[PDB]
């Protein structure tokens, strides 16, 4: 069950929808309509629609109905009358949408095409987000898209991750479970297995082929810096080279240089790293200054 | 009186056209410097 | 508000200066220098264009 | 495991994408969208696409909208379906963007092509950057770029640092390995190497050639200096000739003059610069001084 | 591995690129752009590429959006797809830059040729510097420079530091390692060395001379002062003649003039100077009086 | 434009002044000093961008860049 987690098959994947709509039941908490004419121009629109004219020159100031925009995920596969979930967010000078409700709502495409229509009662948390909610099935696919599955006899696995070596391993465990020819590499990223022509053969290949087991061999050493949330993360490849550090406030547990010793896997390196007793924060600059000195055997991210 | 050949007071060509640039030479850096004088 | 051009023979209209009006006018917090705060004891703007 | 850390493969890079958006969801810590005209005329652009046409002489006060730049990395050997992080920044005035949606936005390359396109809800740390967040897979890829990788015999390995005694290790361990002529070096930074033409034949190459281990030959001496956060990195290589020091509020633990010992290995000089009782901000430009007059022997750089 | 820190390669250099940027996702520590108008002028450039164009007659008062300047290294036989370090400096009244974005920033030479291309999260310290930062790996190398290593059979070693007696010593260990007239010296800088016309050949070579060992003559005596840091830094050559020295507030530990006496080696000196119970400002003072009389035998440099 | 108003609070215009060794060479790296000209506060985490040394013959010998490191 590990081909399944590291690849993803050709063809199999999914797309963006998006749509404009209005949430209505809000407890005073909805556009204020004054600053938003849309929310009043496009209730008016729904009103004609259903059969009600309201004079063009009128004061309407609402206060239960907020304009929206849902955001929703096209499927691999998706077949009309088929749910999916929706995320419902506002889009200005709203207050809160806690129990609103979302009518008929179009999802288009990027091409621009209705593919799904999203009605349904939002759930928001209520420290929490107000103006953001979700709809479990919240839209009803409409439109379904054409594809070449089953057709031919070469599909493509992506890797989620570039690497030679995880590609040769993925490609000599199909070779090793399904026969001499079954998989061969392209890239880094892309192994191309050979499957039978036709629908049902080439789902029971697949089938066969996502639960495999393959031994995940060892990646490049990396180090990510997350600035803005403050985090350090270091995988089980990163050594260390012996050197002196020193930075504000910190000294010898005595003298403001501190030896690091050489370090040859990642309980080493958290100890040598532990032993300068350095805040997060200053964790970072330390990082960066070995990474340009030399210290550091790791790919330092900063993301 | 008009169409008797005159002389311009400034003489010769009003333009000049650029010349292409020297060939860098091969040496590993980016700043080449033209012939000084 | 309209302004004249020098040469052109109409106005040529800019913006509409709107009022604001409140169901509760004395709740408003004065800020000082001339100026008035919403406040829930008078909320709601209602922005108009004036006269109506 | 060495040489995948110490070099990358010629044409297996990754490119930078671009692209502009709004995020909508917001708790009223949106744009004010008077000083940024281009959020409300963007969110006009968007509603007229969806069908709804706001008149052009309209006050459009937003709250819960900010207007966003979206950055992300075109992975090596990218394929349409794949899906990549986004870092999504607020562009003016916003105030957070702690729960927000970025709606759909087509991420550009230097050539100004659509190469992703991004959606997806924002995660951000909330001492935290508020302007600035994650989408992790927030971005589908959506065009491919071509590459001669599996075209001709050969490859190039491009040090990450260059060094002629490493070039020539990684060689030398590369003909060890598979052959006598199977790599040749070209500079300090590139090693050429031999591969049987075809796709699977020099992936299989590449995947044997990564993970091979290669002894690291000791570096030139270096001394990085971080003024701006406040650091000093010594790598193993720094020795110390014997001189005296003298600093403001320096003494002998007695005089202003300090002798200083010849080094030979890094815990000497760390002793030896540690007997000086000197505060890192100090310890730059004492390091700064020694250079000058000859004591240091490492290459000082300002980072 | 001392001739590697004793010179450098003639052709293995590193240059200087510069650009112009745009750092977004700032806490309202951006541009204030009502002083700096070339940053809105270039945000509405991005906008115009990417689609968008905002009005000519338009107020832009942007928080999160600060106008900087890139600076990066040329490494030598620097390829195409690697990734170098970039420092990010803001350029007109903006606060700090703790948790910016560098949006797509070309990296020019002198001559004006786009070399590199920066992307990337900026990491600041956070007493310490706000307007500046360093992204690792921040900008893709995107041009080559040819260059001349491979051609000829002749390369020039050249000294960090001019001395007739080290480029005589690094060229007679050359030819004792390596052949009879393998080096010559030119000046006192530079050793010319004969070396096999190819490439593979000239860097096995430079690989083979880079770590040589060389033992370090004896230099000149100098004294460095810092009087912008109050510093002052003697080498292992500085000696001392007996002379007498008067100062302000200084006595015997008594009368005002305190006998110096001939001082060989360091810690004579040291122990002769200690013993006048001078302050470093105060030293310098000393020393520069001495030299004008001429009891210090060194070369006074102040730097 | 020529017109406008620029009021900056992180630049500073410097003057760099640099040693040219004996038998220099290309692409060697030598120290330089950098010094405020006008009415600037302090130096202290700034950044030198591209300025070309010029000799007594007002030609460029070298070309200027780096971090300055100030005591403080």
């Amino acid at each position: 069950e590990r081909i399944r987690d590291l690849t993803s098959v050709q063809g199999v994947r999914e797309n963006s929808l998006i749509g404009y709509g209005l949430v209505v039941g809000l407890d005073g908490t909805g556009d204020q309509t004054t600053q938003t004419p849309f929310t009043t121009q496009t209730l008016n629109n729904m009103l004609s629609q259903l059969g009600i004219t309201v004079p063009t020159g009128t004061n309407m100031q609402l206060k239960n109905v907020a304009a929206v925009m849902v955001t929703a995920s096209y499927p691999p596969f998706a077949r009309q009358g088929q749910t999916i979930d929706v995320v419902v967010s506002s889009m200005g000078n709203a207050k809160s949408l806690r129990g609103g409700t979302l009518l008929m709502t179009p999802l288009k495409g990027v091409d621009s095409q209705v593919y799904a229509l999203a009605q349904g009662n939002i759930l928001v948390g209520g420290v929490n987000q107000l103006n953001g909610g979700r709809i479990t099935n919240g839209a009803i696919i409409e439109r379904e898209l054409p594809t070449q599955f089953g057709a031919g006899n070469t599909i493509n696995l992506q890797l989620n991750d570039e690497d030679f070596t995880m590609a040769q391993q993925i490609t000599d465990a199909i070779n090793r479970a399904r026969g001499y020819g079954s998989a061969t590499a392209l890239d880094a990223r892309t192994v191309q297995v050979r499957v039978p022509s036709g629908n049902s053969s080439q789902v029971r290949f697949l089938a066969d082929i996502q639960n495999m087991e393959v031994n995940v061999t060892p990646q490049d050493a990396k180090v990510v810096i997350n600035s803005r949330t403050g985090s350090v993360v270091m995988n089980r490849e990163v050594t260390l080279d012996s050197c002196a550090v020193a930075q504000g406030n910190l000294s010898v547990t005595g003298g403001s240089l501190q030896s690091v010793r050489s370090s040859a896997n990642l309980n080493s390196v958290v100890r040598a790293l532990n032993a300068l007793g350095a805040t997060p924060m200053d964790l970072m600059s330390i990082l960066q200054s070995m990474q340009s000195a030399g210290c550091l055997r790791a790919k330092l991210e900063i993301i | 009186c008009a169409w008797i050949p005159a002389k311009p007071l400034v003489q010769g060509a009003t333009t000049a056209q650029p010349i292409p640039g020297p060939v860098p030479v091969a040496n590993g850096s980016i700043f080449q410097s033209a012939q000084p004088i | 508000v309209s302004v004249t051009q020098q040469g052109q023979a109409a106005p040529v209209q800019v913006g509409q200066l709107n009022l604001t009006t409140f169901m509760n006018d004395t709740g408003l917090e004065s800020i000082g220098e001339n100026l008035y705060i919403e406040t829930q004891s008078s909320g709601a703007p209602n922005e108009s264009t004036p006269g109506l």
